[PDB]
């Protein structure tokens, strides 16, 4: 999981899957938005937060062997830390889940 | 969930309740932005619909 | 000059409203004079707020 | 050391016969700034909460003491770039008017 | 009115035992970019007979279970320290130290019995040996990688000396602790190798490990001043400050010392019922 | 206190004057007592025969304690501002004694049934001790010495090379 | 001596207001004294200057350097009162035992905000057979501010996100599944909505 | 002190009750004054610009001072035993 | 650029462009003047200050590969830190500068 | 009543800077007949912004201008200490 | 912050017409929870002895002071997850009935 | 979810009631809402107690 | 809807200010020049 | 191997030189506590305590540390007109 809190605009820094990650979440009008950078170099920007649909969309981004992040429901900064979670999944289970998505 | 306003008229203050010049400037700028930054987007959206 | 090219190949940058504000006061204090007053009472402050919004 | 654009008795931009926007120098800029500051009203300024004078909560509403008006007005007169201290605040209150008189102290 | 938070955790065989902030706990932590391991001296007051019996008996320093099934926790227990603030029930806790207990004492007599404890980071390696043959003829980065795998730590290496061939680099290392001394010895003083928390870091002296995580500092309890190597100042507990990270400094009393600095050494003085709750920082000019 | 014999009737007792703009602050203060204290410590060495020698004396800043009455509100917050001020040096003129380089270090208001209309206050000033009490000034700005600023950074952060010069010589 | 004819601008009533609730408390007290102390520290060292330059240049100096040397210490406030009932007493004691209590105290014309109880006394004697004497004391937690920063009305914020501290853990609660992998449980939880 | 409205006449003033067997000890003490004291210390850090910040407050044990008259001899023994109890 | 201050006579030292410089600025009657040093060895004395023209005139001074200094407008010690600046250009930038000058 | 004199001299590139006895200066000197060089710890109080900037910035301990035209003063600055007494305006200062 | 299922005049689950147990939001939940806390008696909480109002030792039994009852009731009013502090208490004791009146203060 | 496999090759593992009580409280908080009131007086608290027993 | 015209932009504000406040200036030296230029 | 007074003593670490002269200790000025090597406490001047001798420990505050220990190091703080008149002892388990 990802330890989160109920702030309209925030950032997280952690080491996941033998690599360094930095996620910042910010409200943008109706829906939440995120910017992802791995080991100091940005990957994708302005990705909408939706339940289930992974934040990293692209094979050259999410992994040759890295992981990915998935929301259980639609994001809402009021509910963070209370009934809503963000989950990091490494390569194996993420590949399995992606195959299941079909 | 929380509301967002993002309105140019918010710069107007009741100190300028009956000031013609400042309110004219602000409202004309707001009309220009309305013309070129959200009406155009609505038009382009209606364009992208096949 | 002081414009920020937030549209990059990776994505679109959104900067804090505090930072876009301070950019607007920088523009107006460089344009009129370093000894100007930028508060919401004066018409200058109203212009600053409008530009930031 | 401040400066501002001159305004009339109604808060417009006031233009000379030449039509030139004029950058007023100190003192009179301080007078215009403090006059506009005392007329702000609170809850009106965006990006800055708790800035203004609580007219609708301290003066116009029925109030028991009337020292809150003095505190709020003295604070709004403060926060100006050049104001050093406040010399007087009287608060007459005669009839239905709320008389306010104040003299400010300035670096220049 | 924000309250301060200070937890000390022990990984006892049955499970964790957390000493909360409600008691009298004082801790001093010193970290630097060297091969000498970090240290932490702990003051704990008010421990009852039950907790004294539970804890003080496990810092034996003798050896039991000569058969030695496994390693690590079957020698000495581990301690983890996290400190931070708390506002309106909303927390900002952060971790600052990981280590193992080495020395025990008794400081204050009754009616208030208090103990002092010494902890060191990666002290488990002073007993574990080497069972994987070091590379014979290789470059610097592969030697660092082998050392990281042998110790069991995630590593990051970023040096200009990454493409230099070494001959017999580690053929005279008896335990797992002299690996770090080997790594630091070759290219002093430009190359600095140290172990922080659970990461082995090898880098040039004046390079910031994370270029985009520069913490801007503009509120100093200790007035900044020139100190023969850069700048040195002091602040309250700022969770963002790390070792080898960068800081941007803007001052008021001393506006001539503004700039970017890279952090060299740190000190923590955290107490739950005393005045000191501080962080001392020394920096070097960024390259 | 003898000395001056002016024959002016309405003279002025204790008054604080701003040393920057020659202005009086809190001129409407009802003063009761003024106490001025001087202090010094002489370092002594204990010799061999049995005597005791003194080699030098050290002087500390003096202190002034003033007890006043505040007959209004403007005096009260004027006193508050006087204390909070961080930059201005003040000169104090008691009956016949004039002092310089003082800053307020304390303020103790009081609220008691003994007095409701006014407010008994007790202030305290301390002197800024500086060597060479009498400065030397030149009236010509160019006619002055050389301050020394050492080893700063070029701080970079600049737009370009050609464009700035083409703005500086072409005029725009 | 009529009283209850309190003049405006200086009404001598002590109002204590909780800092988060902003509602008056302990209005059952009958206070007899108030003291305010506002100390500061002033340098006591000889100090040095150049003192051969132009006059206004040296006037620019001897500021700043004097400013470095005057730093304000917290405000101290003392009161003396008589408590008639019980509920006020335990309310004060409960506020005392809390680490996170702040109040704003208003005297005749002096406003002190963000205060905190540091000392409390209670005395009982035959001089008062149905009341108790109190001696409370406060100090200012933090200094006041005038302007600056960015207190915006909406979600806009200075967006502190300092979270360099962590050690990632995978949870187990989710919804259901005993012999099912993490992917199956996550997919089912998704399809629930 | 207001609060309770008894309507009971012969009530009970200051009493020391054991907390194990809820039994009064030295009940025959002529209490003459009672004093109660609280104390706490807040740690302050002296900032750079000129202000001063306070970060937390520490509470110490409270103290009670009682004065009594001993009308007999058994009261003195009971008071000494009260002191020596550990 | 270079950090300056509003004093009629001062001197600032810095390490820029792989070189050690010490500059002195002082008012002399009507216009300003400058003293430039390197290595601790004096370079020039009393360089009159004008806006837009470089401070070092002679070929053996400004570069085999060093830099040069230019004031955007005519110096006035009352205005330093507000509208008037002193910039430093390394060898390549100064070369293209002189190319653009004529 | 004789007064004491304690002067600390600093050799800046532009010239000498002398801290006189009027300020708060404390000094401890240790000398012996050994190969280990002598030591002096100095306590200086009341330095203003101008003097702090002038002096503390030259204690760099890094190297500037690697070309190193000459030596000695182009690395570290030199400090000289002289202490004595003054009586009736008559001095007996001596370097230490 | 608190939440609780609605209960009727009897300590029983009360269901609306459509048949949905309504999860009371704040304010009302605080009042219902305090009412429930005051009725719980001592030594009845499973896995937590020494919680409740000690009627049969402090109120109904013949006493000396009646202060212990006030302390126990003040404790029971507190310890609720959202209550902040108690403003007033009565302990009337008129005739044979034992009146208790209170006015609790909540964070919201 | 809070269930444990306390029957293993070695034998049977008997927990302490603090642990099972915490697990049951977690179960009901996940069932209803992360800010529920679980005390002796409230009905759902009685349900927690019955389930734990 | 592929290309943007920017040659008439300056005129837009140079006359917005003229019909907004009054018919005066819109020159280059005065204060209004910088405001009009930046709004363009 | 160490030299005490006028005697050279060489021995194994955990052997008491005189097995029949174990000094029973039951009165403590310094509360006994675990010492990361054994035990460590403090007492008044006891003439019987020596180096390499044994001690039998019975405690009241800390009854869990009762046992036989062999003395490793000693301390003496003896004054004729001041408070300190003490002995500090550190011990190791007796093999």
């Amino acid at each position: 999981k990802i330890p989160l809190t109920a702030v309209p605009n925030q950032a997280i820094s952690f080491n996941a899957g033998s690599s360094y990650w930095k996620i910042r979440l910010y409200q943008n009008m109706d829906m939440m938005n995120a910017d992802i950078s791995r080991d100091g170099v940005i990957v994708c920007h302005g990705v909408r937060c939706f339940g289930g649909i992974p934040l990293l969309q692209y094979s050259h981004q999410y992994r040759p062997d890295y992981g990915n992040f998935v929301f259980d429901r639609d994001a809402d900064w009021t509910l963070f830390g209370d009934g809503i979670n963000l989950f990091y999944l490494d390569g194996a289970e993420f590949a399995e889940y992606q195959a299941l998505a079909t | 969930l929380p509301a967002y306003n993002s309105d140019i008229q918010q710069a107007l203050k009741w100190l300028h309740n009956q000031a013609p010049g400042i309110t004219g400037l602000i409202q004309r700028k707001a009309q220009w932005y309305d013309r070129f930054s959200r009406q155009f987007w609505a038009n382009w959206e209606r364009d992208v619909f096949h | 000059m002081a414009n920020y090219n937030y549209i990059v190949d990776t994505g679109v940058i959104v900067a804090d409203t505090a930072d876009v504000l301070s950019d607007v006061e920088a523009e107006f204090r460089a344009a009129l004079g370093a000894n100007i007053n930028l508060a919401a009472s004066t018409p200058q402050g109203s212009l600053v707020a409008a530009e930031a919004i | 050391s401040t400066s501002t654009i001159r305004t009339g008795t109604n808060n417009d931009i006031l233009l000379d016969d030449n039509g030139n926007m004029v950058i007023l120098r100190d003192v009179e800029a301080c007078a215009q700034d403090v006059r506009a500051a005392m007329l702000m009203r609170t809850g009106e300024n965006i990006f800055d909460v708790n800035s203004g004078v609580g007219y609708f909560e301290y003066i116009f509403s029925p109030q028991k003491s009337y020292d809150d008006a003095r505190k709020s007005i003295a604070d709004a007169i403060l926060s100006s770039p050049d104001v050093t201290g406040i010399e007087q605040l009287d608060i007459d209150i005669t009839g239905e008017v709320f008389g306010v008189d104040a003299k400010v102290i300035t670096i220049h | 009115m924000k309250k301060r938070i200070l937890r000390v955790t022990f990984n006892m065989p049955y499970g964790p035992e957390v000493i909360r902030e409600d008691l009298d706990v004082r801790v001093r932590i010193m970290k630097a970019a060297l091969r000498i391991q970090n240290r932490a001296t702990m003051e704990i007051f008010g421990l009852t007979t039950q907790l004294r019996e539970s804890l003080l008996s496990q810092f034996t320093a003798w050896k039991h279970r000569q058969r030695q099934v496994g390693r690590e926790d079957e020698l000495m227990i581990k301690v983890s320290v996290e400190a931070g603030y708390s506002d309106q029930g909303r927390e900002q806790v952060s971790r600052v130290f990981v280590g193992e207990v080495a020395i025990v004492d008794i400081i204050s007599p009754p009616p208030d019995i208090g103990i002092r404890i010494q902890c060191y980071t990666r002290q488990i390696d002073r007993t574990k040996t080497i069972r994987n043959m070091p590379p014979a003829n290789t470059t610097f980065v592969k030697f660092v990688e082998w050392g990281a795998n042998e110790m069991g730590l995630n590593f990051i290496c970023d040096t200009s000396y990454n493409d230099q061939v070494l001959k017999n680099p580690g053929r005279s290392i008896t335990v797992a602790s002299a690996i770090l001394a080997s790594i630091q010895d070759m290219y002093m003083p430009d190359v600095a190798a140290f172990v922080d928390d659970d990461i082995l870091i090898v880098k040039d002296r004046d390079k910031v490990i994370r270029p985009d995580e520069v913490t801007n500092v503009n509120s100093f309890v200790g007035i900044p001043s020139w100190s023969e190597w850069g700048v040195e100042f002091q602040c309250l507990f700022e969770p963002s400050i790390r070792v080898a990270g960068g800081v941007a400094v803007e001052s008021l009393m001393n506006p001539s010392v503004n700039g970017n600095y890279v952090i060299t050494a740190l000190e923590y003085d955290l107490a739950s019922r005393d005045r000191p709750f501080y962080i001392k920082v020394m920096g070097s000019p960024a390259a | 206190m003898l000395g001056i014999f002016t024959s002016l009737l309405s003279s002025r007792s204790f008054s604080i004057v701003d040393q920057n703009t020659n202005q009086l602050v809190a001129a409407d203060l009802r003063i009761s007592r003024v106490n001025t204290r001087f202090s010094s410590v002489g370092q002594r060495h204990m010799l061999e025969d049995g005597t005791t020698k003194m080699d030098s004396r050290t002087i500390h800043p003096m202190e002034i304690i003033v007890e006043v009455f505040c007959p209004s509100i403007d005096v009260v917050d004027q006193i508050n501002q006087l204390l909070l001020d961080r930059d201005t040096l003040y000169k104090v003129i008691t009956r016949g004694m004039v002092f310089e380089r003082m800053m307020c270090t304390s303020e103790a208001l009081n609220q008691t049934p003994d007095m409701i209309s006014a407010t008994p206050a007790r202030l305290t000033f301390s002197q800024v001790l500086v060597q060479n009490p009498k400065p030397i000034m030149f009236r010509n700005a160019g006619d002055s010495s050389m301050i020394d600023r050492g080893l700063a950074l070029a701080e970079d952060v600049v737009g370009s090379a050609g464009d700035l010069f083409d703005y500086a010589v072409n005029g725009v | 001596m009529n009283s209850f004819l309190k003049s405006i601008l200086n009404t001598p009533t002590l109002t204590i207001r909780d800092d988060v609730t902003k509602l008056p408390v302990w209005k059952s007290l009958q206070v007899k004294k108030v003291e305010i102390y506002s100390p500061a520290s002033v340098v006591s060292k000889p100090l040095a200057t150049k003192d051969q330059t132009e006059a206004q240049v040296y006037t620019e100096a001897l500021d700043i350097d004097v400013k470095n040397g005057k730093i304000i210490q917290p405000v101290r406030l003392r009161i003396n009162a008589i408590c008639p009932d019980l509920s006020t007493v335990e309310s004060i004691m409960n506020a005392f035992n809390d680490n996170t209590s702040t109040f704003a105290i208003t005297s005749k014309s002096i406003l002190a905000d963000k205060m905190a109880i540091m000392t409390l006394d209670v005395d009982q004697s035959p001089d008062m057979l149905n009341a108790a004497e109190i001696n409370m004391e406060f100090e200012q937690v933090e200094p006041p501010v005038l302007n600056k920063f960015d207190p915006a009305f909406p979600q806009d914020s200075p967006t502190y996100g300092v979270q360099i501290q962590s050690l990632s853990d995978a949870n187990l609660l989710d919804l259901g599944a005993i012999g099912d992998s993490i992917s199956s449980a996550a997919k089912s939880l998704y399809n629930r909505v």
